[PDB]
RNA sequence: GCUUUACUGCAGGCUGUCGCUGAGGACUCUCACUCCGGGAGGAGGACACCGAUAGCCGGGCA
RNA sequence: ACUCGUACGGUCACUGAAUCCUGCCCAGUGCAGGUAUCUGAACACCUCGUACAAGAGGACGAAGGACCUGUCAACGGCGGG
RNA sequence: CGCACGGAGGCGAAGAACCACAGAUUUCCGAAUGAGAAUCUCUAACAAUUGCUUCGCGCAAUGAGGAACCCCGAGAACUGAAACAUCUCAGUAUCGGGAGGAACAGAAAACGCAACGUGAUGUCGUUAGUAACCGCGAGUGAACGCGAUACAGCCCAAAC
């Protein structure tokens, strides 16, 4: 909610899931903060996903700016548990990174593209 | 020295203490939500231990048993009303914006809610004067010009029992009887009839306070006696 | 007073314990029970 | 590259400016309402607590301890003292509030041994301090080789023997050398005086 | 043991200052915090409370 | 604690039923209020000093004091010539 | 067939007594734990606080004791100074909490015989009543080093 700066509507985070899940059986994904924190800062992140019922939030805070200053794009998933089951998880996520997509390379870059005229 | 009198109170030992195993009641004015339509019947008139003065019981419509601060008037029978559409009537509770100016109130609040701080005591009353929507001058019983929430609710009339003041105790027998109903120590030693040891104007051969009486605000316990911060003293001037 | 039950086991043992040293014992011992008490003398516990 | 616990590191340097100001803010109004000590199933620093030795394992405890602010709560003198030994309102206590609140913490779960402790903040009157607690008697813990040494019988009740990192540097053992003449081996066996 | 304008200090009270503490030498606001209210909500408000320190009073106490 | 209490209350003191009465003094001390001006600490601020710091000085000035006022059913006083 | 030198009776070659080791039995109260109680009572019990958890007291922990020693907190006064306030008595007495057979400490953001030198830590001897403190009064009082004792060095956090 600190680092949440506009509201993604229920339609484009299922879309945006679905996105995640075939990224990861086609292309590659991170999984874990750290993992995504290192691939938006070595570059190799073309989405990132970060939830939004993480406690403490000290945990993700840093990820919105980060992107911004590295022009990866980035996206919120309402719940933790979701981010990591489509990360394929049996876990939860805090936050997810498509490090290179696979097969939905255009299902991403417009996903990339809604977020981008939401604010 | 020794710890002096007005410091053994603050203990709140068993001698200082009120009998409050044997007071009835708070006096508080009811909780109604809204609507007004809370009205009881007066079904009976007690005497109050802790305040010497007559109380009454109220059997409410929604089947609600609770003493009640009368004021001067109440009886047996006769039915009262606690609201905001209350009937502007003697024993009657309602916010201070719904009473009319000039007309004599008791038991007022505080803050809205409090159930009642003002004008309790037997046959005293506050005024209220001045009306407005964001502020409702009372004059208390002491004189005070007092401004209050207008949501603030009071009860109509002077207190039971006034005059009570009136008639004197003639006997110590008859002051006793009656500290033995509050949370007082009672008779009074002097301080000066003490020994140096237990009050500040203790000792000396003959009695007299060794000091001036009238002493500092700052002043620490223990040392407060006397005349406290007082503006002025005596009868003249 | 009122005893307990456990208030009379403990005088009850008492009792007991105030008799005299058994005869056979002073022939044994070739030659007095020190803690002999008294009712009235004397003073129990509680 | 920076990990992403070097930025809850770097936030929490400077907890009166950034989104760490807001999120405290927010915060200490929820912590005000809570007891004196609060089980949490996560750090709020995490970079600290990973630091200190915690592990995301069964057996690992966190709590959030606050303690009232300030100096001694001291009662004056009944009978008569030298002017040296009247004093009352600036004595302070010789034990740092945080180590009053690893204490609180542990005595409230006995069967728990405090690893270490740190600073969450404070407001204008008490301070909050995340203890990090373990389990000796859990298996997870008795085959970790990162935390098994905690298990030993001389390291139980460790917190109130000032065995704790905080217990040790208020101890004055810091330093190996000056300084470190009446602190080490112990306090009392150089005669108090540290 | 007791007294006091004996010496020296200590509680305590008053008063300034710093922290809590926010937004737009005098002011407005609300969001912390405080109080009333069963609740909704109302009153107050960066003050007050509390921590720290400074000056004054200080046989109440040693 | 007072307090299931709210000034017709309760706290702190003095005198000590009724009756007839209770004069003069506010200089000192006490309490209280006011106060142009004077004095009045620390923080922050400014000058000097120190590549910094110690430190010296300055400006502003709260309560308090000076000063004025009220007050004796306040401590007490009501003489010599 | 206890101390215990009586009487009566009995046990032991089916090897008793006695001794060592191991085991059985082991009332009630007691940390005392189902609730309560001056050692008893009342109607199934890990009471209470915790961890794990099959979320069920299912698996576990804590509690209390112990001569002193030990570690962490609280901390006098008599006394000395020929009074006394800083100082001294003294971090002593005493109090709160806690561990062990020993505690604590411990592998340098050390030392600073300044070195081209030493090399975790205790402790003992010494350095030394030295340096330092102090109404610079009365008094308080180390360390580095050296000679010994014993010697032992390692594990995380993060990077990837
Ligand atoms: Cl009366
Ligand atoms: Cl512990
Ligand atoms: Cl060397
Ligand atoms: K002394
Ligand atoms: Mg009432
Ligand atoms: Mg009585
Ligand atoms: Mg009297
Ligand atoms: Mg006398
Ligand atoms: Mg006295
Ligand atoms: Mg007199
Ligand atoms: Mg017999
Ligand atoms: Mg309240
Ligand atoms: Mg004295
Ligand atoms: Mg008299
Ligand atoms: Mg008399
Ligand atoms: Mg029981
Ligand atoms: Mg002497
Ligand atoms: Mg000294
Ligand atoms: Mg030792
Ligand atoms: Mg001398
Ligand atoms: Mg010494
Ligand atoms: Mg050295
Ligand atoms: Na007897
Ligand atoms: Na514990
Ligand atoms: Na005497
Ligand atoms: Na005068
Ligand atoms: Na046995
Ligand atoms: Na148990
Ligand atoms: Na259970
Ligand atoms: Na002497
Ligand atoms: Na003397
Ligand atoms: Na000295
Ligand atoms: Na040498
Ligand atoms: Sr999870
Ligand atoms: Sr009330
Ligand atoms: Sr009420
Ligand atoms: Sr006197
Ligand atoms: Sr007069
Ligand atoms: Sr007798
Ligand atoms: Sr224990
Ligand atoms: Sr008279
Ligand atoms: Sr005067
Ligand atoms: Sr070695």
């Amino acid at each position: 909610p600190v680092y949440v700066d506009f509201d993604v509507p229920a339609d484009l985070e299922d879309d945006a899931l679905e996105a995640l899940e075939v990224a990861r059986d086609t292309g590659a994904v991170k999984k874990g903060t750290n993992e995504t924190t290192k691939s938006i800062e070595r570059g190799s992140a073309e989405l990132v996903f970060v939830a939004e019922d993480v406690q403490p939030e000290e945990i993700v805070m840093h990820i919105p700016e980060l992107a911004d200053e590295k022009g990866v794009p980035f996206i919120f998933v309402e719940q933790q548990d979701d981010l990591g089951h489509a990360a394929g998880l049996e876990v939860g996520s805090a936050a997810a990174a498509v490090t290179d997509a696979g097969e939905a390379d255009a299902d991403v870059e417009d996903i990339a593209d809604k977020v981008e005229e939401l604010r | 020295g020794r710890r002096i009198q007005g410091q053994r109170r603050g203990r709140g030992t068993s001698t200082f203490r009120a009998p409050s195993h044997r007071y009835k009641a708070d006096l508080e004015h009811r909780k109604v939500e809204d609507g007004d339509v809370i009205a009881g019947t007066v079904v009976d008139i007690e005497h109050d231990p802790a305040r010497s003065a007559p109380v009454a019981a109220v059997e409410f419509e929604d089947g609600d048993r609770r003493l009640i601060l009368a004021p001067e008037g109440v009886g047996v029978g006769d039915e009262l009303q606690v609201g905001v559409s209350a009937e502007i009537a003697p024993g009657n509770t309602l916010p201070l914006a719904e009473i009319p100016e000039g007309v004599p109130v008791c038991n007022v609040e505080s803050s809205p809610g409090d159930g009642g701080k003002f004008a309790r005591a037997s046959g005293v009353n506050a005024q209220l004067l001045t009306h407005d929507r964001n502020v409702a001058v009372v004059k208390l019983p002491s004189g005070e010009m007092k401004r209050l929430d207008p949501q603030c609710r009071a009860t109509i009339g002077v207190v039971a029992g006034g005059g009570r003041t009136d008639k004197p105790f003639v006997k110590a027998g008859n002051k006793h009887h009656k500290m033995k109903a509050r949370g007082t120590k009672w008779p009074n030693v002097r301080g000066v009839a003490m020994n140096a040891v237990d009050h500040p104007f203790g000792g000396g051969g003959r009695q007299h306070p060794g000091k001036p009486k009238s002493i500092s605000r700052n002043a620490p316990p223990g040392r407060k006696v006397g005349d406290i911060a007082s503006k002025r003293t005596g009868r003249g001037g | 007073g009122k005893k307990s039950k456990a208030t009379k086991k403990r005088l009850a043992k008492l009792d007991n314990q105030n008799s005299r040293v058994p005869a056979w014992v002073m022939l044994k011992t070739d030659r007095r029970n020190h803690k002999r008490r008294h009712w009235r003398r004397n003073d129990t516990d509680e | 590259a920076r990990s992403a616990y070097s930025y809850i590191r770097d936030a929490w340097k400077n907890p009166g400016d950034g989104q760490l100001a807001e999120l405290q803010w927010q915060r200490q109004q929820e912590w005000r309402n809570e007891g004196a000590v609060e089980r949490i199933e996560r750090p709020t620093r995490l970079d600290k607590a990973r630091s200190q030795g915690y592990k995301a394992k069964q057996g690992v405890i966190v709590a959030r301890v606050s303690v009232r602010k300030g100096s001694a709560r001291k009662r004056r003198h009944k009978a008569g003292r030298r002017s040296k030994r009247q004093g009352v309102t600036r004595i302070t206590r010789r034990k740092d509030i945080q180590r009053v609140a690893e204490e609180r913490a542990s005595r409230t779960f006995p069967n728990l041994r405090v690893l270490n402790s740190y600073s969450v903040g404070q407001d204008g009157r008490q301070k909050w301090h995340e203890v990090i607690l373990i389990d000796p008697n859990h298996p997870a813990i008795q085959n970790d080789d990162d935390l098994s040494w905690i298990c030993a019988d001389d390291q139980a009740d460790r917190v109130f023997r000032g065995l704790t990192g905080a217990g040790r540097r208020n101890r004055g053992l810091s330093g190996k050398g000056k300084g470190s003449e009446k602190t080490r081996p112990s306090l009392r066996s150089n005669g108090g005086k540290g």
